[PDB]
Order: C-alpha cells, then structure tokens, then sequence
C-alpha cells in the first residue's frame, strides 16, 4: 500500500506493545529502578516490628 | 493475504490492522492469461 | 550463629511445625538449614562438609543453567533467529550447515567443529576447576565455597551480618534452581518441548495441559 | 516512529517509577511534625 | 492421650469456658439475654446448656437430669436416623440397587 | 464475601437458569453460559488494554 | 534366634565372619547384612531402619493392593482397569473411577481434586508421624502402639519382639515383590497375576528368559 | 612414591591444596579422590575398598571376556555372535551355544540348567569369600594368598605393595572400560572393536558426537 504504519490504533495490545523490545523497555526501566530502590532501602528505616508506620 | 485468509478472520482481528484497506492478493493462479474462458461475467468483489 | 532468623535453634524448618526436633548435627550453623536430613546421609560431620560444598556448586551451576535455558528460548520466541532456541536441542546447532551462531548471528562466534569446542572447554575448565580446589591467579588462600576478594568485587560480603544473610539467599535461589533444572530435565523427557513452551501451553489451558496429559505416556505394552 | 515509541516508553516509565518508588521510599516520615 | 495439635502445635480441649459456668454461650446473645434472666436450675453443669427453657419445663436439677436421659437418647437415635435416611437414598439415586432407599416407603417395600 | 458473591453470578449463569445474552444466535434471550472464558491471556488482556 | 549373636544370618551357616561388628542383633531383621558398609554410623543406621520399615509398610500395602483388584477381576468384578499399572488412568475414563464396580461408590472424575485432597491429607498424617499429632505425641517413631495397637497385640514384650521380626520379614518380602511388580510390568507389559497365570500354564517357556532379547540396542 | 605423601594425586598440581585427611596414602590406588566425602568413616571405607577391588577383578575378567570373542572372530573363527551384548542369545539358537564352533564342545541347550548351576556354584564361592572355608579361613578377604597365590608372587612386601598398585590401576582402567563397553553398546549398537575399527576409518566424522542427537526427546 501507499505508506508505512505501525498499525496499532485500535488493536488493544497489552500496555500498547507490539515490538517485543517495548516490553523489555517496561521491564528494564522498572527493573533498573526497582533495583536502585532496593539497594537504597537501607536508608529508609527498618520498619520491622508491627507498630512501625505513620499511624494514629 | 488471499481472499480466503481475509474471510477466515473475524471482524475484531482485522480491525485496526490495515488489512481491511487492502485488496486480496491472488496467490494461486498463473500468468498464462488465456485459460480465462471467453464470454460475459458479472464482476463482483472488484 | 547470630540472631539472623535463619540460624540457631529457632530457625524455619522443612516441615514447618510438623518437623519436631531436627537432627543433632544440624545445629542451625550453615545456611539453608531447614533440618532436612531424613536419610541421615550427612550424620558424619566430615561428609556433611563435603555435601555442603557439593550442594552449593550444584546450586551455582543450576542457577546459571536455569537462566541459560530460559534465555535463548525467551528471545527465540521474540524473533531472534536461533538455530535451536530450545535448550536441549541447542547442542545440535554445531551439526547443522551454517554451524553455531551466537544470537543466530552468522558473523558472531560461528562455531563449526565440536571437537574444537570440547578441546577448548577441557583445557579451560580444567584450569579453573583446579583453581577452585587450590590457589590460582584471582585468589590463592581463600574459602573453598565463599572465596571473595576478586570474586566479590562489589564488596557485597563485607558486613558479616549481611554476608550470613546473603548466603541464605544464595542457597535458596540455588535449591529452587536445582529443583527447577530437574524440572527442565523431566518435563523435556516426558513432553518433548521447551520449558517456556510448556509454560505457555499450560497457561493456554491449565485444566488439560498439566502433567496428567502425559501420565499414560510411559505405559508398558 | 518505533524509535520514538521506544524512547517515550523509556522516558515515561522512568518518571512513573520515580513516582511509585518515591512514595515507597518512606514518604509519610518526611514531615516536619514530630510525634 | 498426649494430644498434639491437629494442624500445628498444642491441641485438645482448649477452653470449656464457652460451655460451662456463668460465662458460656447461650441461645440469645448478651445484649438480648443477660446473666440474671437465666433460670436458676440451668447452670453450667450439663453439656450443651444454653439457658434455653422459655416454656418452663425444667423444675430443678434432678428433673432436668431425668429429661437429660430423654434428650440424649433422642439425640443418639436421631443421629443414627439422620445417617440412615440420607445415605440409602443417596446411594439409590446415584446407582445402588437398594430399591427402597427413600425412608418413608421402606416398610411397604417389604411386605409379602 | 466478595469472592463468594462473585461466584453467585457464575453459578447463576452456569447453573441457575443462565443470564441474558444479547449476542445469542437467534436473537437475545437467557443463555446458560456453559463455556466461560478462563484463559488468563484473555481475562487479563482487558486489564492491560488501553482505555 | 533372631536376636543376640546366636541368631539367623544372611548367609546362614557361612556367615560367622561375614557380619560386621555393629550389627549386633538388638534390632529386628538384623541378619547382619551390611556388605557395602552403609550403616556403619549408628546415627545413619537409625535413619535407615526408619527408611526400611516405612518402605516395608508401604510395600505390604502396595503388594496387597496391586493384587486384589486383579483377583476380583478374575472373579467377575468389572473395574474399568484392574491391572495396577493401568488402574491410575481409569480416572480419565468416561464414567470416572468407580471403586469396585458401583457408580454409587466414589465415582471420582477430577484427578487434580483427588490429588490435592491427598496432598492435604497425606501432608498431615506424614507430619503426624514425625512430630506427633492427635493419636500421640511422644511415642516411638516407628512403633507408636497407643492408638495404633487397638487390639492389644503390643503386649508381652518377649513375643512382641517376635512380631517386629514377623513385621519386617513380611515387609522385606513385599519390598522384594514390589521391586518384582515394577520390573515384571516394564519387561512383560502385563499384570502380575497374568504373569502368574501363564507361568502356571507352561513353566518351560513362560519365564523371564523369553523376554531377554527385549532391550537389545539394534542400530 | 605410591604411598605416603609422595603419592601422585588425582588432580595433579591442583590437588596439593586439599585431599581428604583420612586418605593418607596407606592403601593402593590412593590418589586422594574423595570429593564427595563417601569414606570419612573408616568402617565404611574398608567396605568400599572391598567393593572397589571385587568390581575391579570382575571388570578385568569382563573386559577380557568382551574383547576376546571379537578378536577371534576377526581372525576367521566362526562364532554364533562375536559381540558381547548379543552373546547370551546363542542358547536360544538352533544348535545352541557352541563354545567356538564345534559340537564335541559345551553345546548348551537349557538356560535353566546353566543358570541354576551358576547360582549354587557362585553361591558357594562368594559365601566362602565373605566368610572363609576350604581354601582358607583366617586369611585377608582383600588379598588371601596361599591357594590364591600359587605362583609365589605375594612375597617381599616392597614389590608386593607395588603389585597391589598394579592390581587396582589395571582394574580401574577395566571398570572404566566396562562402563566404557556398557555405554558404547547402548548408544551405538555395535561391538567395541566394531566401534574401534570405524573410528579408525574416519576419526573426525565417526566419534561419540555422531550419535549425540540420538537420545533426543520428541513427542
Ligand atoms: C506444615 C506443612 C508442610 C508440609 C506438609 C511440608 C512438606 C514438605 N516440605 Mg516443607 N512442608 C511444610 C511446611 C514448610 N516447609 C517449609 C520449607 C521447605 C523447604 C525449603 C523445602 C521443603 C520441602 C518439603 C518436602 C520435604 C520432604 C519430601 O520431599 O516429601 C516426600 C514426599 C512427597 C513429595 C510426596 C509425593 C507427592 C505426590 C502426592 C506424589 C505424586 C504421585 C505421582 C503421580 C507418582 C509418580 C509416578 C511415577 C511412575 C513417576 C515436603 C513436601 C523440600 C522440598 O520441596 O523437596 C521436594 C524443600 O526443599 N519445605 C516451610 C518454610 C519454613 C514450611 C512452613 O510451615
Ligand atoms: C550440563 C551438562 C550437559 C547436559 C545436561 C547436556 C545435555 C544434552 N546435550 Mg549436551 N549437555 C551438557 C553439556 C555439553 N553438551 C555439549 C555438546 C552437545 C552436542 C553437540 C549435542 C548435545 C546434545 C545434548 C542433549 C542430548 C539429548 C538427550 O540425550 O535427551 C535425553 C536427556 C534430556 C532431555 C535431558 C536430561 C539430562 C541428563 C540425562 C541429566 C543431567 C545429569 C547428567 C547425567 C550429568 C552429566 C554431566 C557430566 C558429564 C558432568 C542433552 C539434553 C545433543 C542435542 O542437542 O540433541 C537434541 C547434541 O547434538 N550436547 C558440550 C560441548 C562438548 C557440553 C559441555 O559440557
Ligand atoms: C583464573 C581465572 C578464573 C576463571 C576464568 C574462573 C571461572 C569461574 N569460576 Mg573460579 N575462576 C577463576 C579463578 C578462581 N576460581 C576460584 C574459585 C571458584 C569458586 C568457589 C567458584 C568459582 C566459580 C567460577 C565461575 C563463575 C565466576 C563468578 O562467580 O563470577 C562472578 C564475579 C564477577 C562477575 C567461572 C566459571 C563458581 C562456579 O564454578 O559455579 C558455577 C564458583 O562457585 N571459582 C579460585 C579460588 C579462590 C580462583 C583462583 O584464582
Ligand atoms: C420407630 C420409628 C418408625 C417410623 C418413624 C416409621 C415410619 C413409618 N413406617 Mg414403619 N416406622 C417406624 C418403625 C418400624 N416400622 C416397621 C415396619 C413397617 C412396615 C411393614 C410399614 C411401615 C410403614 C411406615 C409408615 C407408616 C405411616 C411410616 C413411614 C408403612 C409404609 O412404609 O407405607 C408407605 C408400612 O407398610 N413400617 C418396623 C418393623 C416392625 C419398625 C420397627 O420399629
Ligand atoms: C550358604 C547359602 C546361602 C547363600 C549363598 C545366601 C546368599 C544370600 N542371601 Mg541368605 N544365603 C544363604 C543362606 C541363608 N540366607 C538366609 C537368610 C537370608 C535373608 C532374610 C536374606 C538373605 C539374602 C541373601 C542374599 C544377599 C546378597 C545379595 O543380595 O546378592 C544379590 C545378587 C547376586 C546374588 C548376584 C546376581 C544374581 C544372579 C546370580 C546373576 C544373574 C545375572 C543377570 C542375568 C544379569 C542380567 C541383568 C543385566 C541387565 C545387568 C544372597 C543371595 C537377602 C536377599 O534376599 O537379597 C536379595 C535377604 O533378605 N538371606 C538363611 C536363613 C537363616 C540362610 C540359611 O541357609
Ligand atoms: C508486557 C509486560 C509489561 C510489564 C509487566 C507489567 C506488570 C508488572 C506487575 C508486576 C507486579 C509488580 C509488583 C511489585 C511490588 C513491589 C513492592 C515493593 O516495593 O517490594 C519491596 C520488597 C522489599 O523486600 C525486602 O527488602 C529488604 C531490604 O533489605 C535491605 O535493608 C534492610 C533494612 O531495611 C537490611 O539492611 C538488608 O540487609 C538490606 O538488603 C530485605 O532485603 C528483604 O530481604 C526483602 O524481602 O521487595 C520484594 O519483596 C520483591 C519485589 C517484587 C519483585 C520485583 C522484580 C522487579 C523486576 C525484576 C526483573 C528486572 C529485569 C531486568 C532486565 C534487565 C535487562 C534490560
Ligand atoms: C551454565 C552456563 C551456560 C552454558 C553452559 C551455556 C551454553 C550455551 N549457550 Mg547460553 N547463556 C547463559 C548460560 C549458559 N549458556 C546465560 C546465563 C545467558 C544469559 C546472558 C545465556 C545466553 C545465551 C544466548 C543469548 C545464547 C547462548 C548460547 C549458548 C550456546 C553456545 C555457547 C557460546 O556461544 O559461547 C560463547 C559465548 C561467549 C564467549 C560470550 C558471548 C560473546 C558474544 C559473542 C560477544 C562477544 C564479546 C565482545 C563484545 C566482542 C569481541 C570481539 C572479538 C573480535 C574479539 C551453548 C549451548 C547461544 C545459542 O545459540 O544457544 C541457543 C546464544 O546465542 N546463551
Ligand atoms: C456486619 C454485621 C455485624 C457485625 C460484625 C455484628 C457483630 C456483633 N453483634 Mg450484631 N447484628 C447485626 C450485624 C452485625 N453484628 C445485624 C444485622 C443484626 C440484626 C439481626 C444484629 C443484631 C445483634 C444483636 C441483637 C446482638 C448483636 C451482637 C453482636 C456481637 C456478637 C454476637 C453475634 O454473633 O451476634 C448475634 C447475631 C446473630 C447470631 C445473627 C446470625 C448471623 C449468622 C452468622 C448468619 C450470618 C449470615 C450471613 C453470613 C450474613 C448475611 C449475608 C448477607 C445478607 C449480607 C458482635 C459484636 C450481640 C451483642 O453485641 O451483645 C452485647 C447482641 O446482643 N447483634
Ligand atoms: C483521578 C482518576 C481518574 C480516573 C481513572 C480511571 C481509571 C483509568 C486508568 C485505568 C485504565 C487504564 C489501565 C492501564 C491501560 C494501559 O496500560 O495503557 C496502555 C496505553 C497504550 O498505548 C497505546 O496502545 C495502542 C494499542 O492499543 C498502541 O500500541 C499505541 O501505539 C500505544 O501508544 O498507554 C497509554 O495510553 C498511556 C499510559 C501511560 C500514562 C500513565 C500515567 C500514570 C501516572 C502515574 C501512575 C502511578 C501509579
Ligand atoms: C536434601 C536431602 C535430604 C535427605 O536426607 C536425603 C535426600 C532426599 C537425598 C536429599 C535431597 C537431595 C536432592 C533434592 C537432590 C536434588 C538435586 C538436584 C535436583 C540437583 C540438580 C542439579 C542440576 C544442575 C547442577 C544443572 C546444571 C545445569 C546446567 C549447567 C545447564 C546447562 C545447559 C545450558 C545452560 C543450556 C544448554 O542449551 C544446555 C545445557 C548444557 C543443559
């Protein structure tokens, strides 16, 4: 046909991914920043006992 | 896609794909162009 | 042993509450001690040291193996043109016409001779498996299982409270991977497909595509 | 167009994961009021 | 005898303070039936005592004990009755060749 | 309670007379839903679909 | 006999130097057979006696239950599948698994249901065997006998030690016969009573040597 | 050399670090290879040396008995079957199992006769080995001597310690070659000399990797 499309306007794809690299973008960027948060979780407090939130 | 490959899809599968904007390619059949039988034909799905 | 929740007398055990007293030589000292020695194979405290240093090597190879068996089939499902994306067919890539292409790419590794692969492997593994026994360039006198130094460049084993915690994570990730790599073995023998294909076949219909689909498969006569 | 879509999905998920893990990084303790 | 827990730790008879004494379950909750309106002869000395006697059929703990021998036999026959009525009808309806598992016509099924 | 309440709709559609299917062949009427879709790729495909 | 040093042995009369030192004869079934030295540590030899007796009590339940569905099929009871290594697959049958032949009985259809019920039920009673449960808490790990000897047969400890030897010798035979049933099904392909019937029919040709060229690698 | 710490190791220079401490070098064939730890109990370890040597001696009679009917069929001697893993089927042939090819020889017909002979014969000799009897009573079960050393070579323990090392290393080659012969018969289906000859035809193409795709699963 005349031009080139991505062809996903009304297809209902999961999180709008149609190249599998887009799903690894979703997992890579979430996973990179989950890991930065997880390693940095030692500076956030060890809320280990049961009554250890901001409560009233 | 051929004509039968289009008609073997439901409406929600062909929707939003751009397949609906295309003519069916004629994958079977040859370029001999003579075994077309002479005479009149009413021409649908043109 | 510290108050690290995974060590000592009040530690989690392999039957939960139904385990009773653990064996007397499983004092909660070494990581992953769920008190599971029902066969009594490690009652000798010297064989128990050998089985510990044999479990963890099995664990570290199976953790590499389980990641190494999912990863070419996961990318193979996403259009990467492997010769055989399935792991138990991945050996036969050396026997096809173009040889063995890493990532299915012809101008990557491009192995053609399997005798060159094995001849390289025996020389390279034999050098480094012996380094694991004694000495070596990356560390000479270290622990047999947790050498550190050059094998801990990020320093993630400095705090011995953290280090005794991460050893529990290593053995539980390892025992899960050994138990899953055994799953890769059996469910490739029984079914004949890749483990990510067995997963997606199970997800498409869990009522029929469970393991009872192949229960009559090895029936005699 | 796909190069733009990959880039926007790296960018948007960078800022969404800043949002989510920011409130998981002990937001309710970042008060001036002591208890 | 030493009775370890069915699922987990220590089991057996944890509390009989729901069945005997002033504190116990009743046939009406405590905001509708206090502990002074219990009849004086219904105390926490018999099993299954809920303070239930609105029609004054109990008089004293010796008359209640001789209705207790009427209650517990009527219990133990109806428990054998309830299993004897459902199970043969259930087997016949699912395929057994009982021919009369329904309880109210078993007698006339076997006459001559 | 919400889970067992959600099974009331499933039991009423599968067993207790069925529910109204407006897409039924022959026009819309009450249809016992003998084959409910338990495929996770279809069920969780609505949730990750764009709005 | 069966205990002390002056007991029966695994080589009989030619066994006076064959038996090791630690196999004294204070445990039942001790004919002094540890030819590979596996049970030299008494901590592991304690574990292997638990492994032997529980295997014995599962094989006696095995060898009786791998046989009585095939005898009653010779007596005229229809099971669907009476041969033991085909009797698991009859839950996938068109009417499911009726117990003997009655659809008024168990009539199971779902294999994942009867397995998950088993994992919950057997996960508790094998846990009761280890730590204790409703039938006892601090008994012998192999011989509880409080709720598990209701008929009083664990009395008179002189003849009760004989019953421990009668237990393991019946049990070792059943373990030796369950190892039978597994191999006589893989090799033959027929039921063990069917293996019995044709050897009683013609003992000359219907033996294991008629199947000796079955596992030949022909390539 | 061959005893004490002067012995050579199973990993060469890499085993100078850690051998098992109980493997001191006071037994023949000790290269310090117990990475699994199966012999830290010396009562278990004395039973494993008995298992290793009897496995070694049966493999030496095995690897010679598997290699001799093939090397004699290559000369031109007519055999019923040259290869060892099809060598039991000759008793089910027409003329039975002739020894080389002749009829004044053994001429085996019944498998039940030749097995029940062996069962009572090896029942006596193996029980005599475990206990003692008509060829020695208080002798060493590992190395008896006397009637089991007729040629007078079990003397002068400086050269008898070396014959112990020559005993087990020839055996450890033979056990590795029977498990050699076992695997190459299953994977290929041809004899070991028949596997030796076509590896000498084209060594690059005909090796073990040519059969690597054989046991693949595909359903
Ligand atoms: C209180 C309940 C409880 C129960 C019942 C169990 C039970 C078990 N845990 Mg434990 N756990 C429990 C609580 C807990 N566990 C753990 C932590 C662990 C760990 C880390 C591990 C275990 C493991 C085990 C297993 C150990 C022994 C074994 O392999 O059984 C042997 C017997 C069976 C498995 C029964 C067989 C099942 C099935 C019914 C048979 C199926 C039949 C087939 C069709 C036959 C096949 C056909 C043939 C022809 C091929 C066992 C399944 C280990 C494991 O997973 O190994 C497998 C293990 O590594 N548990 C924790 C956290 C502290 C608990 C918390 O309360
Ligand atoms: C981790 C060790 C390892 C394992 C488990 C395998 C497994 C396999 N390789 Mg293999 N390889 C391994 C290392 C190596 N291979 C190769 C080179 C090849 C080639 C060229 C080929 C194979 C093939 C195969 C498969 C044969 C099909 C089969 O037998 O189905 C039955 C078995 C299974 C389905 C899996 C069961 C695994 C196994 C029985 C249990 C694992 C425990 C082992 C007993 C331990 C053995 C390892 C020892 C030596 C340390 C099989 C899955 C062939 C193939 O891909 O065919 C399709 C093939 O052509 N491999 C090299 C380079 C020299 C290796 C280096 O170490
Ligand atoms: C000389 C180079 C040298 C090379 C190429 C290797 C290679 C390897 N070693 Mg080895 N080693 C080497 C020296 C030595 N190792 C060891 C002791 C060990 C142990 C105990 C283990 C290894 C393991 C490994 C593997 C994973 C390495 C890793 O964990 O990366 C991660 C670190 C940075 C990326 C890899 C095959 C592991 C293994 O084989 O499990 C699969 C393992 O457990 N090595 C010692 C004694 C201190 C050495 C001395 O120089
Ligand atoms: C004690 C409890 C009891 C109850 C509730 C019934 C109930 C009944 N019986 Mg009965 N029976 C009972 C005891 C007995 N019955 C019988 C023998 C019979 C016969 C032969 C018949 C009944 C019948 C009946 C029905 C009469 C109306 C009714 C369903 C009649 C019936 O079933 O008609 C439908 C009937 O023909 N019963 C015997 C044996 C002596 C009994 C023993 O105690
Ligand atoms: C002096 C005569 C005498 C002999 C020789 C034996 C010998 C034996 N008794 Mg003993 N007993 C004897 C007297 C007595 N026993 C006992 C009481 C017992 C008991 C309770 C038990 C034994 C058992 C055993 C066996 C233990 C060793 C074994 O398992 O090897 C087995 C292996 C072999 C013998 C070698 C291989 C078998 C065969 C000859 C070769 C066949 C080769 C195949 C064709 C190979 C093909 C397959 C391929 C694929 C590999 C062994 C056969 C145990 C047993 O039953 O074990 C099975 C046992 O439980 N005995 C009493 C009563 C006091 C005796 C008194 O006379
Ligand atoms: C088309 C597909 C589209 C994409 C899919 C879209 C749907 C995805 C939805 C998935 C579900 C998301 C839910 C995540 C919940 C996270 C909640 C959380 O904050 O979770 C918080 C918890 C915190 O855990 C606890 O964290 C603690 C922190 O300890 C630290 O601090 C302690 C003191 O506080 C001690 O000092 C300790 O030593 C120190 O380590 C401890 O370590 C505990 O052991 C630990 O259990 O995290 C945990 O439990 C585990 C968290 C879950 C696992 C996260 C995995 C992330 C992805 C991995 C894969 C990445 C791939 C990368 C690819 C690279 C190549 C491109
Ligand atoms: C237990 C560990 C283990 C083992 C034994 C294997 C074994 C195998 N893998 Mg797997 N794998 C594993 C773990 C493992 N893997 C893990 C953990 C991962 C995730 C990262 C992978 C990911 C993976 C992929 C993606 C692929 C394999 C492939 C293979 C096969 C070929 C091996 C090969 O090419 O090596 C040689 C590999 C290397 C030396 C490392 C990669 C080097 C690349 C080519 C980059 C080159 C480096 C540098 C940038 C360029 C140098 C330039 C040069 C001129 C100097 C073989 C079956 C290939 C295959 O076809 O299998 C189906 C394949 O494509 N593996
Ligand atoms: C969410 C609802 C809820 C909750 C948590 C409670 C909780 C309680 N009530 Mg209240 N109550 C409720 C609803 C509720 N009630 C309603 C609807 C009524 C009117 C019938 C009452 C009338 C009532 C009285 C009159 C008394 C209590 C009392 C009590 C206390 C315990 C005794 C007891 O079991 O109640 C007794 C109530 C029952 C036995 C009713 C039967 C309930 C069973 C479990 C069947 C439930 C069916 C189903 C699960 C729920 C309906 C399904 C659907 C329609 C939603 C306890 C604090 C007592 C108290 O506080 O003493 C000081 C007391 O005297 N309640
Ligand atoms: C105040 C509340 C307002 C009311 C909210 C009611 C609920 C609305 C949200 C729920 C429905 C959407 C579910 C997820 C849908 C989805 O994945 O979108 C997926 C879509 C799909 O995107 C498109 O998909 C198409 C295929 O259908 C094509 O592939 C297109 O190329 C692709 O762009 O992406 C978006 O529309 C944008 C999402 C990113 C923006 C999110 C902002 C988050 C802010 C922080 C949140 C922290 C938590
Ligand atoms: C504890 C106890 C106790 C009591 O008392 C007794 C008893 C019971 C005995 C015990 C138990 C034990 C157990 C469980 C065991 C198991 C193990 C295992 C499974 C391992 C694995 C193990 C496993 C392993 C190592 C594995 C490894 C793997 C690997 C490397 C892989 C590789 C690969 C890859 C990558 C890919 C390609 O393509 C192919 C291959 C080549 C294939």
């Amino acid at each position: 046909l005349v031009d080139e499309r991505m062809n996903g306007d009304g297809t209902g794809r999961p999180f709008g991914v149609n190249d599998p690299v887009l799903g690894w973008v979703l997992l890579g960027v979430f996973g990179t920043m989950w890991a930065i948060w997880f390693i940095g979780q030692k500076d956030l407090g060890d809320f280990e006992d049961a009554d250890d939130g901001l409560k009233l | 896609l051929t004509f039968d490959e289009i008609q073997g899809l439901t409406y929600l599968q062909v929707k939003g794909s751009g397949i609906a904007n295309t003519c069916p390619v004629l994958e079977s059949g040859t370029t001999n162009l003579k075994e077309l039988k002479a005479g009149s034909y009413k021409l649908e799905n043109f | 042993t510290p108050d690290s929740f995974w060590y000592g007398p009040e530690r989690p055990l392999f039957l939960g509450a139904f385990t009773g007293e653990p064996p007397s030589y499983l004092t909660g000292e070494f990581p992953g001690d769920y008190g599971w020695d029902t066969a009594g194979l490690s009652a000798d405290p010297e064989t128990f040291k050998r089985y510990r240093e044999l479990e963890l090597i099995h664990a570290r190879w199976a953790m590499l193996g389980a990641l190494g068996c999912i990863f070419p089939e996961l990318l193979g499902s996403y259009g990467v043109p492997f010769g055989e994306a399935v792991w138990f067919k991945a050996g036969a890539q050396i026997f096809q016409e173009g040889g063995l292409d890493y990532l299915g790419n012809p101008n990557l590794v491009h192995a053609q001779s399997i005798l060159a692969i094995l001849g390289t492997q025996v020389l390279l593994m034999g050098a480094i498996e012996g380094y694991r026994v004694n000495g070596g360039p990356l560390g000479e006198g270290l622990d047999k299982l947790y050498p550190g130094g050059s094998f801990d460049p990020l320093g993630l084993a400095d705090d011995p409270d953290t280090f005794a915690e991460l050893k529990v994570k290593e053995i539980k990730n390892g025992r899960l991977a050994m138990f899953s790599m055994f799953g890769f073995f059996v469910q490739a023998i029984v079914t004949g497909k890749g483990p990510l294909q067995n997963l997606s076949d199970h997800l498409a219909n869990p009522g029929t595509n469970n393991a009872f689909a192949y229960a009559t498969k090895f029936t005699p006569q | 167009m796909l190069t733009l879509k990959i880039f926007v999905y790296t960018v948007v998920t960078f800022f969404v994961c800043l949002f989510i893990f920011g409130f998981l990084s002990n937001d309710p303790a970042r008060n001036p009021g002591k208890n | 005898k030493a009775t370890r827990g069915w699922l987990g730790g220590q089991g057996g008879a944890a509390d009989l303070d729901k069945w005997y004494g002033p504190d116990r379950k009743l046939f009406l909750p405590s905001g509708l039936y206090d502990r002074s309106e219990i009849p004086e002869y219904l105390n926490g000395e018999l099993a299954g005592d809920y303070g239930y006697d609105p029609l004054g059929l109990g008089k004293d703990p010796e008359t209640v004990a001789k209705y207790r021998e009427n209650e517990l036999l009527h219990a133990r026959w109806a428990m054998l009755a309830a299993a004897g009525i459902l199970i043969p009808e259930g087997l016949q309806a699912n395929g057994a060749n009982i021919k009369g598992g329904t309880w109210f016509e078993t007698g006339a099924e076997m006459l001559n | 309670m919400l889970g067992l309440g959600a099974w009331l709709l499933v039991w009423k559609a599968m067993y207790f007379g069925g529910v109204y299917d407006t897409w039924a062949p022959g026009g819309g009427d009450v249809r016992v839903i003998t084959n409910p879709t338990t495929n996770a790729a279809v069920i969780f495909g609505y949730l990750v679909k764009s709005p």
